[PDB]
């Protein structure tokens, strides 16, 4: 099984770095992280009010480190602005989601969120989240077994990035391209990795889709949230995510 | 639109 090439150990290095200087608290998040309280987040009786204001809290930090490490790729870069625009609309949620469901922590069953703040499965659905929390903590839960180390979630979410179907974009070959070439080094790493786990890449893959149906329901949740809260109780770069 | 994202992928 064919390990990585000289260029593409390169592009492990950038891609494992720019997730890295990205990653809120890097390797002190379970020592940052504060529990929310259990009176919080609770089920109505819809959205929960003062869940919901924690999370839209944190939204913007969480948005913002995405921009950060996209803008830590070249490829990214070579982008026309257009482009770059279109392609973090659409990884944003799912980036986060990704980097919330590795912080899962078996002994209290939380996601980790901003590098500090620990919830339930619970308070994130109550939040706001509703079915898309499930999914997410399933994820995590399944993640647990694939000991994704710094470069594996780096490369997963440079896959996600490089999405060349989203809506509007004009450069979309040339960001195939780009994900083709993630994708190889990605595949190559695995191969070099020796996970004990059967079938490991195209389960990967598997995991590449969970997070894009995760992506698409955080639209949904977008619209149900919005019957009861108006756009101005939401931060304005979460609006824009969805515009 | 998209004038805050665009503003911090530009700068
Ligand atoms: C899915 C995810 N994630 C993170 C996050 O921090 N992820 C891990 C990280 O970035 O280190 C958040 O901070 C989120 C905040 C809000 C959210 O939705 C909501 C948006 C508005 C209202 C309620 C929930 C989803 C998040």
């Amino acid at each position: 099984k064919p390990e990585p090439t000289d260029e593409e150990w390169e592009l492990i290095k950038t891609v494992t770095e720019a997730h890295v200087a990205t990653n809120a608290q890097g390797s002190h998040w379970k020592q940052k992280r504060k529990f929310l309280p259990e009176d919080i987040g609770q089920a109505p009786i819809k959205v929960d009010l003062e869940a919901f204001s924690h999370f839209t809290k944190i939204i913007t930090p969480a948005i913002t480190r995405v921009v950060d490490f996209a803008k830590k790729l070249p490829m990214f870069c070579e982008l026309p602005c257009e482009d770059q625009i279109i392609l973090l609309k659409g990884c944003c949620m799912e980036i986060m989601s990704l980097r919330a469901a590795v912080r899962y922590d078996p002994e209290s069953e939380t996601l980790t969120l901003n590098g500090e703040m620990a919830v339930t499965r619970g308070q994130l659905k109550n939040g706001g989240l509703g079915v898309v929390s499930d999914a997410i903590f399933d994820l995590g839960m399944s993640l647990s077994s694939f000991n994704l180390d710094d470069t594996e979630v780096a490369l997963l979410q440079a896959v996600l990035l490089m999405s060349s179907d989203r809506p509007g974009l004009a450069c979309v070959e040339r960001i195939e391209k780009y994900q083709d070439s993630f994708l190889l080094a990605f595949e190559h790493y695995i191969n070099y990795r020796k996970h004990h786990v059967t079938h490991f890449w195209p389960k990967l893959l598997m995991k590449v889709t969970d997070l894009r149906m995760i992506g698409a329901c955080h639209a949904s949740r977008f619209l149900h949230m919005k019957v009861e809260c108006p756009t101005e109780l939401f931060p304005p770069l979460f609006l824009e995510v969805f515009e | 639109e998209n004038a805050l994202l665009r503003y911090l992928l530009d700068k």
